């Protein structure tokens, strides 16, 4: 609605492809976009109840694509917590999550948290996709292994899902809202001052 | 803690025709939440130093002044004081005083495509 008691700002990060955009649309409007289309900067708004008062979730989409990382730190200021994307496929959007995007984000905003999100894990069982990473002696990341950069990154936490299922989808949001809310300091402190 | 589903679904602004403009310039869109809420930035005058066909003249340009705090503007991190303001909806600010470019700038609030020459911070 027109309201909203505390605003949200979610900064969603990531190699291009990954399922940024895909994500986003799939859980605000349920919709999965058909043809990829990159992304350059785009900003959303949804109202979301908790604790049923409305609360304003505002989402931001940003270029996977280097070319454009001269334009990224625009979506920076003032974000509450960020979404730190990469294809449970791709072992080259993993290694950029710790090559890239951690060091990033981290960089602008040293005190925001952000999650750790796997993207595309219906593909995990995908023929096509499996037969291409093994054809050059890859396999997909593991929870395990997933979880475990999480840590090494300082995540808050790591969590996976598909915008084409919607398996996790909404956990993946409830998540980042909660790590927006619940540490014991003033979330004035957490929000990023750029 | 209950955490509904997302809800009056809203696109708000976004940067576009970034490949088909100079690298220093940008194109936003800004979409407000209502017919009744202000866009949240000011525009003065000012002169702007360019080459033109005769050579480096001080032409008149407008620009970026303030932004109201909490406001649409501020909020999407797309526009800031003392960028400089070329185009509003396809129509060149150029030829237009800065009276007309206001009005220009309510006519197409609802669904705003301004072109602008972002300033610089100091590093
Ligand atoms: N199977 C499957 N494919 C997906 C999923 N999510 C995204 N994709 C695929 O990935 C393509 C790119 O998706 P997109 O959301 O635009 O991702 P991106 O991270 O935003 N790209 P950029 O950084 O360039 O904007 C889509 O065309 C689609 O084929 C998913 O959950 N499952
Ligand atoms: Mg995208």
């Amino acid at each position: 609605g027109a309201m909203g008691i505390q605003t949200i700002k979610c900064v969603v990060v990531g190699d291009g492809a990954v399922g940024k955009t895909c994500l986003l649309i799939s859980y605000t409007t349920n919709k999965f976009p058909s043809e990829y289309v990159p992304t350059v900067f785009d900003n959303y708004a949804v109202t979301v109840m908790i604790g049923g008062e409305p609360y304003t979730l505002g989402l931001f989409d940003t270029a996977g694509l280097e070319d454009y990382d001269r334009l990224r730190p625009l979506s920076y200021p003032q974000t509450d917590v960020f979404l730190v994307c990469f294809s449970v496929v791709s072992p080259s959007s993993f290694e950029n999550v710790k090559e890239k995007w951690v060091p990033e984000i981290t960089h602008h905003c040293p005190k925001t948290p952000f999650l750790l999100v796997g993207t595309q894990i219906d593909l995990r069982d995908d023929p096509s996709t499996i037969e291409k990473l093994a054809k050059n002696k890859q396999k997909p990341i593991t929870p395990e292994t997933a979880e475990k950069l999480a840590r090494d990154l300082k995540a808050v936490k790591y969590v996976e899902c598909s915008a084409l299922t919607q398996k996790g989808l909404k956990n993946v949001f409830d998540e980042a809202i909660l790590a927006a809310l619940e540490p014991p300091e003033p979330k004035k402190s957490r929000r990023c001052v750029l | 803690i209950v955490i509904s589903m997302p809800q009056d679904f809203r696109p708000v602004s976004s940067i576009i025709d970034v490949d088909i403009l100079p690298e220093t310039h940008r194109r936003v869109r800004l979409c407000k939440y209502g017919t009744e809420k202000p866009l949240g930035f000011y525009i003065r005058d000012g002169s702007s130093v360019r080459v033109t066909p005769h050579g480096l003249e001080k032409v008149p340009g407008i620009f970026i002044s303030r932004l109201v705090p909490g406001g649409l503007a501020q909020s999407t991190g797309l526009l800031a004081v003392n960028d400089e303001v070329l185009e509003v909806n396809g129509i060149e600010v150029s030829g237009k005083s800065l009276d007309q470019v206001t009005d220009m700038m309510i006519a197409n609030s609802r669904n705003l495509i301004i072109t602008v020459r972002p300033a610089n911070q100091r590093n």
